[PDB]
């Protein structure tokens, strides 16, 4: 049939995916609970092309006023989670 | 079914454009931090493709063996 | 006409399809050898389509041509003619290299 | 194309007209014209209703090749020979209209150059 | 910069509401509870209609004339009619440019 | 689509929209991978070479040039996703989009399948009918004497209370409902 | 530096490239804050009976209700005969009516005429 | 038939659908081959186009300029 | 013809003597029966017409139109029942005598053999339909709306009355047959030119004409649901009728005298076309759409060709159905929401979808797709124009495209798009509603599939 009906686990693993493909971040230190700003040290134009990359990922847009507010890889996991209706 | 994603550690951009893009920041004085991102889309069995007259002729081999093979056999048909 | 306009049209939907309804032939990457009977058919339709010797489209536009060189017609007219029937060649040249050549480009949930 | 470049950029004076021709008579230059000579009646082309477009002087080429596609019906890759006399003698038909052009062409150059070199003849 | 604790709280929760909503728009095994040869498509779907159209024509529609009317048949040099038996004559001994 | 918006937008917002909107349609223009990953570390070097400008009227000053260079400059035809305002996708699915409240005007016979579902939609109506003064008199109390000067509602915060103003946001037809 | 862009009716001026929004005073951001406070108050007033589970029919909407009394009911108490109104009405009312007559009146004096002398073609003109 | 995500790998592929076009593409080309080797007269004419120069001035019938 | 003149006569009494409760079926049943008896009418001659008497007679114009009157009543009576519920048993039975004296009225005027007697039941109409517009009106600018429907009309047929009294005393008789067979040209002075204006203003403002048009918004707004059915339907009619009944009277100074009303009549209905797309309002879309398919029907008219006048016919009973189900539809939204405002409830689709398919019906038939009866008077009448002059095809060409337009744009509005949110009072349609729909539209298909019925005594 169709694309399969993504879960929060799939969800989650392909964030952590992306995010550990970047240079500025540590494998390592980056937990589902770090912030961007404050436990990575990165600006803001890392967190919009960071948002690009979750956008290119996941085939559909975030608009600007909702990107900004995400800042730990699980906001961004919540935000995909409610955008697509994913609850188990 | 129930597959998971492969290794994140065998991406590489070496051996790929990303290389060559990553020499030419490197003269400037700039870095490419994505480009391990993007070297998926050349790994694996996306690595090469064929070009146009390539693709255009994709089954030129067989077709033209078939076509050789009855020429051969018309012309010693009409020998009857 | 009708034979290799509609198949063009259902090659692009299966593509289309295949793609989590995408049109954009920007994200449409190396389908060559990803979707191989979408591949031949649509250049065997492209290549109809373009007055290839001894196909569908041949034994009409070619005819077509010759008959508009060979009559007391506006000499713009057939200017026109040849120009289009060159943009023809492009735009399914164009499809073609965008659309099936080169490295992906789409999302990577294959 | 060369025709078109010279009647309309040369003079086209010397140019024949297509619309308006021939402008000479049929036995100008010939000493005796031969009639053109037509081998289907007009009963044949008309029962055999070929089209008002197709009944000139290769009428009964076309005839011949409608009767044999009309006999080997399913066998639809016999009738070549009545094809290729048709288009043979249509041919022939395209050459004789190439040789009335030229024909024309050399008579209106030859006819306004000979005018010509009288008038200057007579001028002095 | 990102969410104040007030706008993070009603996210919280508004998520738990519409999970919780969600899942109870899933169905249980027994929702929908219901209340209490071959070659026939051929013959129901062409020959009766045919046979119809068939009666029709040739007993009602050709009753009046000029009502189905076909153009004459080509004649060609050399048929022969299949009324009369008339054989129609040759074609004027072709000049042959062999 | 979510976060309520704000009276202004700051500078910092601008700049970083209008780096989204360069991005985004360099990567347009640019359709090959690596063309798009040299360009934009370009774009990102012109970015960041001004980015400790204390003064605010000259930061503006270059926004405003970016901005022009960017609107002569813009891709025609710039790449939408498929479901953003812009695309092939966008209000596909509002045809199949049906409000609960129409379950209510079903005959018995169509009730009588779905026993279990309905008895849960009965469970939903008695909590939001139960809730809904609680959230009405923590909306009063909360807002200013001169009324609301944003969009933005407060979340629960006493024993079991939910938040005000949840009923139809929580109940959303679907994505992708039919 | 770059060719610049002009606006027109059909083709407005855009938001990034408006004057008007780079140079800001705090009587603007005071005029945005009474702007948002509006916009948030009928929202909330909005919102209140958008979620009354007691709520049955329509919110009654003052705002599409003085639309349509302002395209519909209030229009003849609020005008004046003006020279711009009485020569608009004149032309838009009177020129297209005598026009047209002029135009169908020659049209049908030319076919007259040539019926008069006979020579129209006017064969298998049985129908009419 | 069953085929599943790949995520970032070639997408699996059965041998059915390569077969089919491979043998489209291969009958194609025989196509246009065995009627090009057929029928070449219907791309590169078939009838000899003449040149108006050289014919000659007799077969036309211009008088030599005398008359 | 009393064999239908009477029954209705009898409807009223069994009406009055009903029990309070079955009112309604009483009156529907024996509507029923009296159009099936009606419909013998349509076995009409092909050279005189039926003269029943000294007083009645039948031609093959007013006999679709008997049955179209009387096919209508019964649909009025169903959608009136609606919103009469808590009406008193005395006010329903006064409104259904309302309704069976307006029948009865139009009735014995279609049919009346001398000028003057259908003069008075022409005119005697207005009562009834002016009391139901008053009384049962829904808002308050009925009361307007109901004089603006009464001096419109009566300025315009005064004057006639004088004409057809003056006729008598100069040819002695005004019954038609005696008119038709002894007709005499009317020379070129000015009063005979203000004769045809006296003979021809009334049968105007009834169509109604551009420019005396001002009154069908109002009176078709402002109107319950049965007084709009009855004035768009057939009331619109009687002008067309009248016109066709007294041009034989007025040649051949018709020749010329028809030029300032086919200019306003062309340029108008392009006018009104115009004015549809711009409507915040649906009933006065519907009101506007008549007023174009009327202009349509006076120039028809207006130039005397037969096939002109097989058109009209055509057009006014296609166009009599087409608004009757437009308006039908129209009231059912409104009795849902309470409103008329167009952008008020919409993506009606997602939960009405059989009213949508009604809604995509009526306004396909409203736009004149072939091969309905709409289409076949449109283009009878757009062929006898470009008989008339070639230049025509231009106007009604354009009207034909912007016609379509409104129509559908009328659909998108209301049908598609996405649903009101806090609309929620929007019940499933019922089986009344449905049947009323069903029964406005078979009748029209039903007479496309044997048209030579509405065309008129020129066929
Ligand atoms: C060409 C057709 C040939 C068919 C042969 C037999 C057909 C006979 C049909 C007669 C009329 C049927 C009644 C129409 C109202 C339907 C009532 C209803 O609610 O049904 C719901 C019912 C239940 O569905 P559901 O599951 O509840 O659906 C949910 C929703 O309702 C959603 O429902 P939906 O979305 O499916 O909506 C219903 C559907 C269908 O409903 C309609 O809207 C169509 C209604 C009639 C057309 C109205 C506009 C046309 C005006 C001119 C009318 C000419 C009539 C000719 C004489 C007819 C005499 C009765 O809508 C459409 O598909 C759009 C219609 C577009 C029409 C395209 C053709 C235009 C006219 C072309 C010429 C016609 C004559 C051709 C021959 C001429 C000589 C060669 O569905 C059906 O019953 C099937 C509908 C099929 C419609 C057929 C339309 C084509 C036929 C037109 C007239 C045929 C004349 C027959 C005599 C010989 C000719
Ligand atoms: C908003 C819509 C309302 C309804 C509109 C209806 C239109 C009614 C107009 C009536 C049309 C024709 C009326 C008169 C017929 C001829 C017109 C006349 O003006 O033309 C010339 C007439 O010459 C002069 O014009 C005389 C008339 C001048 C006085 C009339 C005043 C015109 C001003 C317009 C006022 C608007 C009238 C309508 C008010 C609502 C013709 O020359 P002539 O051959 O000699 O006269 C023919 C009659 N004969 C044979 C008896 C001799
Ligand atoms: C394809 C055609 C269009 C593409 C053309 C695009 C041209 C644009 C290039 C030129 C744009 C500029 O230089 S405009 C440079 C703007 N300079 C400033 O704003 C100075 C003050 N700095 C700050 O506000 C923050 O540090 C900030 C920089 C926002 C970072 O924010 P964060 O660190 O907190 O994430």
């Amino acid at each position: 049939s169709d694309a399969p009906p993504l879960t929060l686990e799939a969800i989650k693993d392909r964030v952590l995916y992306v995010l550990k493909l970047y240079d500025k971040i540590d494998p390592e230190k980056l937990s589902v609970n770090s912030h961007f700003m404050k436990d990575l040290g990165l600006d803001s134009l890392d967190q919009v092309e960071i948002i690009m990359a979750m956008e290119d990922e996941f085939g559909f847009e975030i608009p600007d006023i909702d990107a900004e507010k995400l800042m730990c890889p699980q906001e961004i996991v919540d935000y995909i989670a409610d955008k697509k209706d994913v609850y188990e | 079914s129930k597959m998971e994603l492969p290794d994140y550690k065998q991406w590489k951009i070496e051996g790929t454009p990303l290389e060559t893009v990553q020499e030419k920041l490197a003269a400037r004085g700039l870095r490419d931090p994505w480009g391990r991102n993007e070297a998926w889309r050349y790994s694996g069995g996306f690595a090469n493709n064929v070009s146009f007259v390539g693709a255009l002729l994709k089954g030129f081999k067989w077709g033209f063996a078939a076509f050789v093979v009855a020429v051969g056999a018309e012309y010693y048909l009409e020998s009857q | 006409h009708a034979f290799f306009k509609a198949m063009l049209f259902m090659c692009s939907g299966s593509i289309i399809h295949s793609l989590n309804d995408e049109q954009d032939i920007r994200k449409m990457g190396g389908l060559y050898k990803a979707m191989p009977f979408t591949t031949t058919a649509l250049i065997i339709g492209s290549l109809a389509l373009t007055g290839m010797p001894y196909l569908t489209g041949f034994y009409s536009k070619d005819l077509i041509i010759e008959a508009v060189n060979m009559s007391y017609t506006n000499a713009w007219a057939l200017l026109m003619t040849l120009i289009a029937t060159s943009l023809t060649a492009a735009y399914s040249t164009r499809i073609i290299f965008f659309a099936f050549l080169g490295k992906p480009r789409f999302p990577p949930l294959v | 194309g060369a025709h078109l470049a010279r009647r309309y950029l040369g003079d086209a004076s010397k140019e024949p007209d297509p619309l308006r021709m021939p402008t000479f008579p049929p036995d100008y230059g010939f000493p005796e014209r031969k009639e053109r000579e037509m081998v289907a009646t007009q009963q044949e082309m008309n029962d055999a209703q070929l089209m008002l477009q197709q009944r000139d002087y290769c009428a009964h080429y076309l005839i011949q090749l409608l009767k044999c596609k009309r006999d080997s019906f399913p066998n639809f890759l016999a009738c070549k020979h009545e094809q290729h006399d048709w288009d043979y003698c249509e041919h022939l038909d395209y050459v004789k209209r190439m040789k009335e052009f030229e024909r024309e062409r050399r008579l209106l150059q030859r006819k306004k150059r000979r005018e010509q070199r009288e008038a200057e003849m007579a001028r002095g | 910069s990102g969410y104040t604790p007030d706008e993070k709280l009603r996210l919280q929760q508004l998520r738990e509401l519409r999970r919780r909503w969600l899942k109870d728009q899933e169905l249980s095994p027994r929702e929908p509870v219901l209340p209490p040869r071959h070659s026939i498509f051929a013959v129901t779907h062409v020959l009766i209609p045919v046979w119809i159209i068939h009666y029709y024509l040739k007993y009602h529609v050709t009753a009046k004339p000029y009502t189905v009317v076909e153009r004459k048949p080509r004649i060609f040099p050399g048929d022969t009619i299949l009324e009369t038996g008339e054989v129609i004559p040759l074609m004027k001994e072709f000049p042959d440019q062999h | 689509a979510f976060s309520a918006p704000a009276a202004y937008l700051t500078h910092q917002q601008k700049v970083l929209r209008l780096y989204k909107r360069a991005l985004r349609h360099l990567e347009s223009w640019c359709v090959h991978r690596d063309k798009y990953r040299y360009f934009a570390c370009l774009m990102r070097a012109r970015f960041d070479e001004h980015k400790n400008e204390k003064d605010m009227v000259k930061a503006t000053q270059l926004l405003r040039q970016a901005e022009e260079e960017f609107w002569y400059g813009q891709h025609p035809q710039p790449y939408i996703f498929p479901e953003s305002p812009g695309g092939t996708s966008y209000e596909r699915y509002e045809c199949y989009k049906v409000p609960e409240w129409c379950l209510d005007d079903w005959h018995p016979s169509e009730k009588a399948m779905y026993p279990d579902y309905f008895a849960k939609r009965e469970q939903w109506k008695r909590l939001r009918r139960e809730s809904w003064e609680r959230e009405v008199k923590q909306l009063q109390e909360e807002t200013p004497p001169g009324g609301p000067r944003t969009e933005a509602l407060p979340p629960a915060r006493k024993e079991g209370d939910l938040p005000p103003l949840w009923w139809h946001i929580v109940t959303r037809p679907r994505e992708r409902p039919m | 530096s770059f060719p610049k862009y002009k606006p027109s009716r059909l083709a407005t001026l855009p938001a990034t490239l408006d004057p008007a929004e780079y140079d800001i005073s705090p009587e603007t951001r005071k005029a945005q804050a009474e702007r948002l406070a509006i916009r948030s108050r009928l929202k909330r007033e909005y919102l209140l009976q958008y979620n009354d589970p007691n709520r049955l029919g329509v919110i009654e909407d003052p705002a599409l209700i003085r639309w349509t009394y302002a395209r519909s009911a209030n229009i003849y108490p609020n005008f004046r005969p003006t020279p711009k109104t009485s020569l608009l009405g004149a032309l838009f009312g009177i020129g297209p009516l005598f026009f047209w007559y002029y135009v169908f009146k020659t049209d049908r004096d030319k076919k007259e005429k040539l019926i008069q002398e006979g020579k129209l073609d006017q064969t298998f003109n049985i129908s009419y | 038939v069953h085929i599943e995500p790949r995520y970032r790998q070639f997408p699996q592929l059965t041998r059915s659908q390569l077969i089919q076009a491979e043998f489209f593409s291969a009958t194609m080309w025989f196509w246009i081959l065995w009627r090009f080797w057929h029928d070449s007269d219907a791309v590169l004419g078939h009838f000899p186009y003449p040149d108006p120069s050289q014919w000659t001035d007799e077969e036309l019938g211009i008088l030599p300029d005398d008359e | 013809m009393l064999k239908i003149i009477i029954p209705t006569t009898m409807l009223l009494p069994m009406t009055w003597m009903s029990k309070h409760n079955m009112i309604w079926i009483n009156a529907t049943v024996h509507s029923l029966l009296i159009s099936l008896i009606s419909l013998s009418l349509l076995n009409q001659l092909g050279e005189n017409s039926l003269n029943f008497s000294l007083t009645f007679f039948s031609d093959s114009l007013s006999a679709p139109l008997l049955v179209l009157t009387t096919w209508l009543l019964p649909l009025m009576l169903m959608a009136s029942q609606s919103h009469l519920s808590k009406e008193t048993t005395t006010r329903k039975k006064l409104y259904i005598t309302m309704l069976i004296l307006l029948q009865l009225f139009l009735i014995m005027t279609f049919t009346a053999t001398e000028l003057i007697l259908f003069y008075i039941l022409f005119e005697a109409t207005l009562v009834p339909t002016l009391i139901i517009i008053t009384r049962w009106g829904n808002q308050t600018e009925r009361l307007n709306a109901g004089l603006y429907f009464l001096f419109y009309t009566l300025a315009g047929s005064l004057p006639l009355l004088v004409a057809l009294v003056y006729i008598q005393n100069t040819t002695g008789s005004l019954n038609f047959l005696i008119i038709h067979y002894w007709s005499h040209p009317l020379s070129n002075s000015w009063s005979n030119i203000f004769m045809w204006l006296a003979c021809i203003m009334a049968f105007m403002v009834k169509m109604p004409l551009y420019g005396l048009h001002l009154w069908l918004p109002k009176a078709h707004v402002e109107a319950p649901i049965a007084g709009s059915m009855v004035l768009a339907a057939v009331l619109l009619k009687l002008g067309g009728y009248g016109m066709m009944r007294i041009t034989t009277i007025l040649n051949p100074l018709t020749n010329y005298m028809a030029y300032p009303f086919l200019m306003l009549s062309m340029w108008g209905m392009i006018m009104t076309s115009s004015i549809c797309l711009r409507q915040t309002d649906l009933k006065s879309l519907i009101a506007y759409s008549s007023v174009s398919h009327m202009a349509l029907v006076i120039v028809a008219i207006m130039i005397q060709t037969p096939w002109s006048f097989m058109g009209a016919t055509a057009l006014m009973i296609a166009h009599g159905l087409t608004s009757s189900m437009l308006f039908c539809l129209a009231n059912t939204n409104y009795e849902r929401v309470h409103s008329r405002t167009m952008i008020l409830a919409r993506g009606l689709q997602t939960l009405l979808p059989l009213m949508a398919t009604w809604w995509l019906v009526a306004s396909l038939t409203n736009l004149a797709l072939p091969p309905s009866i709409n289409l076949i008077g449109e283009l009878f009448i757009i062929t006898a124009s470009f008989s008339w002059s070639n230049i025509t095809i231009i106007l009604m060409g354009m009207n034909m495209m912007i016609t379509a337009l409104y129509s559908l744009y009328m659909l998108i509005t209301t049908q598609r798009g996405k649903y009101t949110h806090h609309i929620n009072n929007i019940k499933p349609s019922f089986t009344r509603e449905n049947a009323l729909m069903a029964l406005h539209i078979l009748p029209l298909l039903l007479l496309t599939l044997n048209p030579k019925m509405i065309l008129g005594p020129l066929y």
